[PDB]
């Protein structure tokens, strides 16, 4: 048993995204294809399930009218269309089968992401972070990195071509309205900056930008 | 809609230790065919949900003899007797007798250790930005355990909230240590009108704030 699902779109606000999810080599059965919706790390909703053999839907009354299931029998493919996109709904949508007797969704799919955002491609701008702020704790200075208002991901930073790979923490991005912001630190020893360089790299292959930041003094 | 209420919410463990996850419902889970639909599933890092066990007691395919659950009407447990390093993720517990299906917010297992302290660091806007007429004042709180941390934005001694975008790491894979950053995003105009600014983190290990300081000329 095999489900295959359409990975990930871009909606914009108001608009509707139909999603699809093939099950594979299960093939005579009495099972159900099954969306779960989970939110932000931890919260799993269920959004509904469907017999692609029968016809049979079930709604969780919260996504009824949000959310359309259908199958197409003859392909054994099941669709969810979710409609009138806002920001909120920005989440991982999962596809998986349940087979008789226990209930419990045994074979999960993949994942389909939806990020809703009313930005098109927006190159972000990227500012270093030089810790002049409060100085120096002795031994050590940290030096960050601030990539703001980007659409849409994924941007890479590295320090000094990624020759700079110890103390460096790199932040999750997050959806500064409807754009991307993520930042990035590295601790070098007080000797070092900045009598030997670092440079904050970044490139947003979604708009062809490739910038270097030495984060002077 | 039936509430699964877990606890603990994050459970930290040495590898080699027992774990035990607890979940209630609030309402019994004995349908009227006769059984108690109850499931649990692990959530590795990144990856989809994995079933590990259904009808409250029974082993899915391919899970070890390590793991169990039992339980009955309202209350559960899923049980793990030696929690090797692959076992390190959020599990869920799900109920499937009612309607809709509802699942637990997840129990995080992760790596116990010594409480850390936050490693706070301030930047001022750069030049770049100010010419760009926006100015993010930065705070990178790196490296501290647990993870409960308390982040404050002061301007001028009335706290701050407008404009603050926080974020997070998970355990790093090196010293079990979280490491988060909030940064605020005011006008160059309110940046040039103000002065002092501070990030003042309140962690569990000092009754002390950690406050991080700076004042655009002051």
């Amino acid at each position: 048993v095999q489900l295959q699902q359409s990975g990930p779109e871009l909606v914009k606000p108001g608009a509707s995204v139909r999603m699809s999810c093939k099950s594979s080599g299960y093939i005579f059965t009495d099972f159900y294809m099954n969306w779960v919706r989970q939110s932000h790390g931890k919260s799993l909703d269920y959004i509904g399930y469907i017999s692609p053999y029968s016809g049979v839907t079930g709604y969780n009354q919260k996504f009824k009218g949000k959310a359309t299931l259908t199958v197409d029998k003859s392909s054994s493919t099941a669709y969810m269309e979710l409609r009138s996109l806002t920001s909120e709904d920005s989440a991982v949508y999962y596809c998986a089968g349940s087979s008789g007797n226990k209930w419990a969704m045994d074979y999960w799919g993949h994942g389909a992401s939806v990020t809703v955002s009313s930005a098109k491609t927006t190159a972000p701008s990227v500012y270093p972070l030089a810790p002049v702020c409060g100085d120096t704790t002795g031994s050590s200075v940290t030096l960050g990195c601030l990539v703001k208002g980007y659409f849409p991901e994924p941007v890479t930073l590295t320090w000094n071509s990624g020759s700079l790979s110890s103390g460096v923490h790199t932040f999750p991005a997050v959806l500064q309205s409807d754009l991307y912001t993520l930042s990035s630190s590295v601790t070098v020893t007080s000797s070092t900056w900045p009598s030997q360089s670092i440079t904050c790299n970044v490139a947003h292959p979604a708009s062809s930008t490739k910038v270097d930041k030495k984060i002077e003094p | 809609d039936v509430v699964m209420t877990q606890t603990p919410l994050s459970l930290p463990v040495s590898l080699g230790d027992q774990a035990s996850i607890s979940c209630r419902s609030s309402q019994s889970l004995v349908h009227s065919n006769g059984n108690t639909y109850l499931n649990w599933y692990l959530q590795k890092a990144g990856q989809s949900p994995k079933l590990l066990i259904y009808k409250v007691s029974n082993r899915f395919s391919g899970v070890p003899d390590r793991f169990s659950g039992s339980g009955s009407g309202t209350d559960f447990t899923l049980k793990i007797s030696r929690v090797e390093a692959e076992d390190l993720g959020i599990y869920f517990c799900s109920q499937t007798t009612h309607v809709p299906p509802t699942f637990g917010g997840g129990t995080k297992l992760e790596i116990k250790r010594a409480d850390a302290a936050p490693t706070v660091s301030i930047f001022p806007p750069s030049s770049e930005q100010l010419t760009s007429g926006g100015a993010s004042v930065v705070c990178f709180l790196n490296n501290f355990y647990p993870k409960d941390i308390n982040v404050k934005w002061k301007i001028d001694g009335s706290e701050r909230q407008n404009g603050v975008l926080n974020s997070w790491t998970d355990q790093d894979s090196k010293d079990s240590t979280y490491s988060m950053s909030s940064t605020l995003t005011l006008t160059k105009d309110e940046y040039e009108r103000h002065n002092s600014y501070t990030c003042e983190a309140t962690h569990k290990t000092s009754t002390s704030p950690i406050v991080k300081s700076f004042n655009r000329n002051e």
